[PDB]
């Protein structure tokens, strides 16, 4: 089967690329490392990588990989996540040095699975892009290898995704985490704001001949879905239900700030 | 009463005796064995009924499914006489699992019904094997009704004995509930695909 | 398979990796330096002519299709150079070929040749090995730019009602079928007459499969506004045949396709199915077993599975007690108007609810 059809990397990577790119410690354009990464043999879970300092110029090729071998016990010793895939690679894509540091990972020989970095301001290229080869044969010149493409997968924990999903609203405008409850419920607010804009207009489009297209079953459905477990139909036993809620929510908001008392009551008559 | 992670600490210490690395779960294992050939390696005398306990489900048709082959494994003699212990657990599985199913599928049928709807080996300790699905909670119905109009409730308690505790012995039938944060959930799912 | 890294002019050089290659070839192939260079004739030679009697020629067979892009009339040799794809029958090595230049990449697809004839390629090629995922390649392109060449997405038209019959499945029938309808809707094939095998088997797919609930698919956006109603072969039987719940309303309307299918199995559940919907929508989200009872005219072991089964497919779903509250909210079935003005008055309800609430939380936020 092919080896190569989705990369399974996350925001680590994400993390490895820029902060390695923005000291580099004079790394003039091109940083490259070993992609550490698990195989299930259809798709490729990744983790982490780690970095190397290049002179990765015409024709002085350098990725120190004894150094890699070395960190790949490092990354492997501090999690037990994967062994090394291949070669991950700032700007430009395949040339003679990619395939003659692929010859510094055929030294170690195991199947090669790559990580491009684009050093673009571009938006048509994914400022990601990971890369495989098949033929790989090979007896031949340095190394005649035929590069496939690989899309990228972002799967990993989804409470570091939703952080992630916090650190796109950080990408936006940071956004400090203080006021956790108070403004998870301003983005709650967001969502709302989301549908009636979002549900105003596609009644509006049918209003006045033929919307509700893309919106008949699709979000007709998933106005269906919002109101599944929001809210309940109209219930008013399981508002009673809750209004008993709103007295044991006092209780333990009660219990909480009487316990708060109970510090400096107790703890410090230490304090005379 | 007294230091209750004693013994479920030493499951280990037990599972290292075996060869195991973790304590054991369910039938999960058994899934990741018929990875393997054995639900056909197993005898066709028994091969097809396993696809009734666990996947193909009926809160009407698998005490009429369980128990024929409960009977056809029964033979003592020459189908190794010791497989014969298993009866009366998979009759307490039977009760707590077809309960969790019935208890799920509807939400009120009186027992003055489900008792022979159940027609394996028991009918007064049936009633209290009801009662032990009850108190130690696989679901929760009002236990001890005389008139035996038992219904199951809604919602009330997906706090601690939803699951019973935690894993799921339900197949893809059970129905819906209410809680805290649900709102964000799917209103904020639903939302955010057709996008 | 011998490198590629030498000097690019990639004429001798794929010349004397072909050197191990069968007889048929390299009984020509070096020869034919003196021919050409010999990027047209020795590009034309493998193309022709069969393999040793192994596919794992794959390794030299990237050459042969890299060497296509550049040199060759690649749109010509596009359609051909993965006809020995299907000239083999293997689906593994193949397989490797057929993503290695699926398209957009070492090749790069112009003006979409890559998609079809590669698509085709596959198709000859493997059952379900790449075949699986060949979905991704297709709508990675559906999500981004609709075929410009209708030629092409006619032939896309044929790929597409392939796959059909290619995996026997439910959900392969779905997807392939319903997604070929899904662009037709958009902007493809009309094409009066041609329309008509789109209407043909979106009777007989929706008709065999619950994949449309009843017609819901066939009434999404437009598949049954294009894929007319009252037709050559009548649309419109199942469409009012989905509210009027008789199996007098469907004996009355098939033909001798539907009386040869046959229609034995759906009639019973999808009567049991819209009653129960339209009963739950009416009756009133918390109906009556009495109802249902006398809406079904049948008794009561049956109808208490039944709703169940009712909930199983998810047309209805919540908890459901014994005499009341049958079946439940979400009318997951169509509804036309009934969507229109509810959904009018829940943008309503919002606009009333969550633009208050949220000053309501800012207040302590």
């Amino acid at each position: 089967f092919p080896g190569g059809r989705v990369v399974r990397l996350h925001p680590v990577i994400l993390a490895s690329i820029v902060d390695s790119y923005e000291r580099r410690n004079e790394g003039a354009a091109r940083v490259i490392g070993t992609l550490l990464g698990t195989v299930d043999k259809h798709s490729v879970e990744v983790t982490n990588c780690f970095s190397v300092p290049h002179n990765e110029s015409e024709d002085e090729v350098a990725v120190d990989m004894e150094f890699a071998k070395n960190m790949y016990e490092l990354h492997k010793k501090v999690s037990p996540n994967e062994l090394i895939l291949g070669w991950y690679a700032t700007g430009h894509d395949i040339t003679e040095h990619s395939v003659l540091i692929h010859e510094y990972y055929s030294r170690e020989a195991p199947n090669p699975i790559h990580l491009t970095v684009d050093t673009s301001l571009q938006n048509g290229r994914m400022s990601i892009k990971a890369y495989v080869s098949t033929s790989m044969g090979v007896p031949g010149r340095t190394m005649g290898v035929m590069f496939t493409p690989l899309t990228v997968k972002y799967a990993y924990y989804d409470t570091e995704r939703i952080g992630v999903d916090l650190i796109m609203k950080t990408c936006f405008s940071p956004n400090r985490v203080i006021g956790l409850s108070s403004d998870l419920q301003q983005v709650g607010g967001a969502s709302a704001r989301i549908q009636d804009a979002l549900s105003t207009v596609l009644q509006y489009a049918e209003d006045v001949l033929s919307g509700k297209v893309s919106a008949d079953n699709t979000v007709g459905r998933f106005l269906m879905s919002l109101v599944n477990q929001v809210p309940k139909i109209v219930p008013d036993d399981f508002e009673t239900m809750l209004n008993s809620n709103i007295n044991d929510l006092l209780m333990v908001t009660y219990l909480a700030n009487l316990t708060q008392s109970q510090i400096a009551l107790n703890e410090k008559l230490v304090n005379l | 009463l007294d230091m209750d992670g004693i013994i479920v600490e030493k499951q280990r210490r037990l599972a290292t005796l075996l060869g195991l690395q973790a304590p054991p779960t369910r039938i999960g294992l058994i899934n990741d064995m018929v990875r393997f050939n054995v639900l056909q390696y197993v005898v066709p005398e028994v091969k097809d009924l396993y696809n009734w306990l666990e996947v193909e489900f009926n809160p009407l048709k698998l005490c009429e499914r369980v128990t024929k082959v409960l009977n056809w494994v029964r033979e003592q003699p020459e189908k190794e006489p010791e497989l014969q212990q298993y009866v009366p657990q998979l009759q307490s599985n039977t009760i707590l699992r077809l309960l969790q199913q019935v208890a799920q599928i509807y939400q009120s049928i009186e027992f003055s019904r489900l008792t022979s709807l159940v027609p394996f080996v028991d009918a007064f300790q049936l009633e209290r094997a009801i009662v032990d699905a009850a108190r130690h909670c696989d679901l929760q119905v009002r236990i001890d009704h005389t008139s035996r109009t038992l219904s199951f409730g809604s919602d009330l308690n997906y706090a601690t004995r939803e699951d019973a505790p935690i894993g799921p012995h339900l197949q893809s039938m059970p129905s819906e509930q209410i809680r805290n944060q649900l709102t964000a959930m799917s209103s904020v799912l639903a939302k955010a695909l057709e996008v | 398979f011998i490198d590629i890294s030498e000097e690019d002019q990639a004429a001798e050089l794929r010349a004397y990796l072909k050197s191990k290659g069968a007889e048929i070839s390299e009984e020509n192939s070096e020869g034919g330096l003196h021919v050409d260079l010999a990027q047209i004739i020795e590009a034309c030679d493998v193309c022709l002519k069969e393999d040793d009697k192994d596919v794992e020629s794959v390794m030299n067979s990237v050459v042969s299709l890299l060497l296509i892009l550049e040199p060759d009339k690649q749109e010509a040799l596009i359609e051909s150079l993965c006809e020995k794809l299907v000239k083999f029958r293997e689906g593994e090595r193949p397989s490797l070929r057929l993503q290695l230049l699926s398209n957009l990449f070492h090749g790069m697809d112009k003006n979409t040749p890559v998609r079809y004839t590669v698509y085709c390629s596959l198709i000859k090629v493997a059952a379900s090995c790449g075949a699986i995922q060949y979905i991704p390649t297709e709508l990675d392109q559906v999500r981004k730019w609709i075929s410009d060449w209708n030629l092409t997405t006619e032939k896309k038209h044929t790929l597409l009602r392939l796959l059909y019959e290619a995996l026997v499945d439910c959900k392969k029938s779905d997807a392939a079928s319903k997604v070929m309808v899904e662009l037709l809707g958009s902007y493809t094939e009309d094409n009066a007459s041609q329309a008509r095998v789109d209407a043909h088997r979106c009777i007989v797919r929706a008709l065999k499969d619950p994949n449309a609930f009843l017609f819901d698919h066939l009434l999404t956006l437009k598949p049954v506004k294009f894929l007319e109603g009252e037709l050559i072969h009548d649309l419109l039987t199942i469409f009012v045949s989905a509210k009027l719940a008789s199996y007098v309303k469907f004996y009355q309307n098939n033909k001798d396709f539907i009386d040869s299918l046959g229609l034995l199995h759906e009639q019973n559940m999808a009567k049991m199915r819209l009653l129960t919907f339209m009963g739950m929508a009416v009756e009133n989200k918390e109906i009556s077993f009495d109802t249902m009872q006398q809406e079904l005219q049948i008794g009561a072991d049956d109808v208490e599975a039944f709703v169940i089964d009712a909930v199983r497919t998810k047309m209805v779903y919540c908890k459901i007690d014994q005499t009341q509250r049958k079946v439940v909210v979400s009318h997951s079935t169509h509804r036309t108007f009934g969507k229109q003005q509810w959904q009018q008055l829940y943008d309503t309800l919002n606009a009333w609810k969550q633009n208050l609430n949220k000053v309501k939380n800012s207040l302590l936020s």
